[PDB]
RNA sequence: UAGUGGCGAGCGAACGGGGAUUAGCCCUUAAGCUUCAUUGAUUUUAGCGGAACGCUCUGGAAAGUGCGGCCAUAGUGGGUGAUAGCCCCGUACGCGAAAGGAUCUUUGAAGUGAAAUCAAGUAGGACGGAGCACGAGAAACUUUGUCUGAACAUGGGGGGACCAUCCUCCAAGGCUAAAUACUACUGACUGACCGAUAGUGAACCAGUACCGUGAGGGAAAGGCGAAAAGAACCCCGGAGAGGGGAGUGAAAUAGAACCUGAAACCGUAUGCGUACAAGCAGUGGGAGCCUACUUGUUAGGUGACUGCGUACCUUUUGUAUAAUGGGUCAGCGACUUAUAUUCAGUGGCAAGCUUAACCGUAUAGGGUAGGCGUAGCGAAAGCGAGUCUUAAUAGGGCGUU
RNA sequence: CUUGACUGCGAGACAGACACGUCGAGCAGGUACGAAAGUAGGUCUUAGUGAUCCGGUGGUUCUGUAUGGAAGGGCCAUCG
């Protein structure tokens, strides 16, 4: 070990072998504002998109 | 498989003997031994490691001359060497199959170019280079790699004198230095043993 | 490994400076004024191999224009019989001939008198 | 073959192009980093994950989950690999001896991935379903 | 990695393994260590012996050429008039110490260890800090500046808030070798290190000269030749400086400022051009003249006359730009190295592959701790070619020969 | 009537650098209604909004540093 992750990255972004993924925004502290098909829809785990996943495992140190 | 000078065979592997030839393969084996024989003990100065400049030499403006800030600049010619070496190492890493697949291609050849001659045995009596000068001149020879199973006293006594000639054990040959002189001797002890580590 | 440069850096600039040989002042005798000097006369060498091509087919065409009105017809006219006629005989030759055969430049205008187009 | 002799195959060696060495090399006067900009400085060096200034996305998602501490002794064998012990019996101990299973492990569980092969007998160690099946459809045997 | 962190930047374990080293003794008095005195032993401070080549050629000089030998536990050492295993000093390899030093070892001696008697202002606690990877955080554990304050083996501490039950230990007395860190100083060997702007600042009378009140800063400067054989004598000159000879040497345009002796820069000689012609100084065309040669339709020099022609770098939408930089020459001067990692090429092995420290009569071989691969999904327990969800095996995401 | 301003979802699109965003059935939990075909996953449509990290609250089957628990953490819901 002589290339130090982001311990932040490590907390959003686990990994799979389908690729990295990661919880949702807009989940929080204002739900009664919003409808109940835009918090069913960001309830899951999703995947990390194709632009993002260059940037990511940067900081997650595996590029 | 292999004829030797005392009228028999030996039926050695079609594995350690007589297989083909990797040149990539030997290539990368003697440009790792002969790397890891190098001791990288050199070193220069950096601009922080030549013997003083500390204060700038001048006022920042004003007085028509290029900014400077010390006068160990590596453009100045009092300064450090710009990417001032150290002591580093210049070992490198065979794979272990790697290194006997390539002494495994390297004996495969020395038998295809006649550059290799099996001996029953190979022991002279006395610890003297002109008894084994008299030994080699029996076998038209010159210029040779003895390879034995054991380097005994008397035959390391002799001949580490003797200007073309090295006594190595199995254990000891090496991809360079039997590639380097232009015969190598082994006796049938020693491709024995070359079969115990190459196959 | 250090390596000193000042055999392959005189060898350098004894090239450019040779090829700067003749040159006034500063211009065949110091290195940074021969360099750009040499790298000027490769340019102007490239660009008058072109304008060579040019300047000898204007000079060609202007005896010709001077040997044809000797014999009562311009240029223009000398060369318009042959997209009727046939000479295919080129502005090179014909000046040639206009400066040195001049007996055989004129049965050459009376042919081009001949096809009158 | 002769030292002098030697070399190796095309494209196993490359001539490592150095930037800066005239006009004619390719990476002439710049060696590749172009004009002004931090990217051509030296050091000039963006962080990983930052983004111009924005809210990246290491700080903009939301924090999941947590590790177990359970799972770090946690390991998983296959019946592709339970041939590979000595002696007809499937150990916590015995995985080990082959180097099927590191030290520091101490629960095994053995999934269905392949073809068991010999009739092996597994004390103290989980099967799942599918896997139970082929072992005992090849002799096998279960205690603890 | 777990943790930790304006949960930012960052910081970073432990359990468990693989090794290096190998000892535990005591407070009812010990190992161990110091000091002497001795018992053998081993080193160190200097040395001694130390093999084998002649003829010939070129040359100033032979080690080089040519031929023929020899020695070898000594053959790629240093330097000798050019390149030497046999010329010289060495080297391999043996020997060697009046007298000291040092290490190790016998076996006594005085000491010390040593604080007294198994630990009380101690453990614990409250405040405020500091440390533990841990920013006081559910904060354990350790240290303590202030204030307090125990139990006594049918005790007491820890096991990360805490409580029970188990497990494991005995704090408040100590002493302990080796494995480990470093090298100003010695010595030997070594280098894909440097070769006088380099390498130490410093090859030379260098931390000098010089600069500062001072602390401090801090240079430049190597080379005759094999041997001084370093130029007797003569001549001009001011018993000059500096030359012209003669000698010396292989060579003096090796003459001491001395090997080579480049470039800028400054000269003399010769050939051609140039005093009615305007500008990046060249290039295309091109006469004449002058040298060598041989034939001429060449080679070198000069270039009258003429067409076209506003350097270079950098920076910019754009620069001849009256935008930047450069007086010129010669040296020097800017993508490196380490460790992690990803991709490509090229190889070895292949359902496996590869070792790290370390061991090693040492680039071998051993060492597979570990790392990655063979299985995923889920936050997780877990289940596994399958979870989640909901009362719903009902409906989609991820994976899957 | 007095709840479809439903719960689980969701084929497929539109927008789109990313984070976001927009449109959209059938089985059930189950439904108001209509006596029924059927309409209803808010409002004629497009503004009425705010990431993460920290906290707060109610669940939970998950974790729970020797063990049983708790503490703390995670997940789901929602507040500041």
């Amino acid at each position: 070990p002589k290339m130090k992750t982001k311990s932040g990255a490590a907390k959003r972004f686990k990994k799979t072998a389908g690729g990295l993924k990661h919880k949702h925004a807009f989940k929080s502290h204002i739900l009664t504002k919003m409808t109940t098909k835009r918090k069913r829809q960001l309830r899951g785990t999703s995947m990390l998109n194709k632009s993002d996943v260059a940037r990511v495992e940067r900081s997650l140190r595996l590029r | 498989q292999l004829n030797v000078n005392g009228a028999q065979a030996i039926e050695v592997s079609e594995r350690t003997f007589g297989g083909e030839f990797n040149e990539t393969l030997v290539h990368q084996a003697v440009v790792a031994y002969m790397a890891g024989g190098r001791q990288g003990s050199k070193a220069q100065k950096t601009r922080s490691e030549v013997s003083g400049g500390g204060k700038k030499p001048w006022r920042q403006k004003g007085t028509g001359r290029a900014r400077a800030g010390t006068i160990r600049s590596p453009i100045w010619r009092g300064g450090g060497t710009t990417f001032a070496a150290k002591p580093r190492s210049h070992e490198q890493k065979l794979n272990k199959k790697m290194y006997r697949a390539a002494l495994r291609s390297i004996l495969a050849e020395l038998v295809r170019l006649d550059r290799l001659v099996v001996v029953a045995d190979f022991a002279v009596d006395a610890p003297k280079t002109k008894g084994l000068v008299a030994k080699l001149d029996t076998l038209g020879l010159k210029d040779v790699l003895i390879v034995t199973d054991g380097v005994d006293e008397n035959l390391y006594l002799a001949a580490r004198n003797l200007a073309h000639v090295d006594v190595r054990d199995v254990q000891g040959s090496d991809p360079v230095s039997l590639i380097a002189y232009d015969k190598v001797l082994v006796t049938v002890s020693a491709v024995k043993k070359f079969e115990e580590l190459l196959g | 490994a250090r390596v000193k440069r000042g055999v392959i850096a005189r060898r350098r600039h004894k090239k450019i400076l040779k090829l700067a040989k003749g040159y006034y002042g500063a211009r065949s005798r110091v290195f940074r004024v021969a360099k750009q000097a040499v790298i000027k006369a490769g340019q102007y060498a490239y660009r008058d191999r072109r304008q060579r091509k040019r300047q000898f087919r204007a000079l060609w065409i202007a005896r010709i224009n001077a040997g044809a009105r000797q014999n009562g017809l311009s240029y223009s006219r000398l060369i318009a019989g042959l997209k009727k006629a046939a000479i295919e005989i080129d502005r090179k030759v014909l000046a040639d001939l206009a400066v040195n055969e001049k007996a055989a430049f004129t049965a050459i205008v009376e042919k081009a008198k001949a096809s009158l187009a | 073959m002769q030292l002098n002799d030697l070399r190796s195959a095309p494209g196993a060696r490359r001539e490592k192009h150095r930037p800066g060495r005239g006009i004619g090399s390719g990476l002439g006067k710049t060696g590749g980093r172009g004009h002004k900009g931090l990217t051509s400085r030296s050091g000039g060096k963006v962080a990983p994950g930052f983004e111009g200034g924005q809210q990246p996305l290491h700080r903009r998602l939301p924090k999941f989950g947590f590790v177990s501490l359970k799972a770090m002794d946690r390991a998983e064998v296959r019946t592709s690999e339970l041939a590979k012990v000595e002696g007809d019996v499937v150990s916590l101990q015995t995985l080990k001896d082959a180097n099927l299973i590191n030290q520091h492990v101490q629960r095994v569980k053995v999934m269905l991935s392949g073809e068991v092969g010999r009739a092996v007998t597994l004390k103290g160690i989980a099967a799942t379903k599918g896997a139970r099946a082929a072992i005992e459809a090849a002799g096998g045997k279960f205690e603890d």
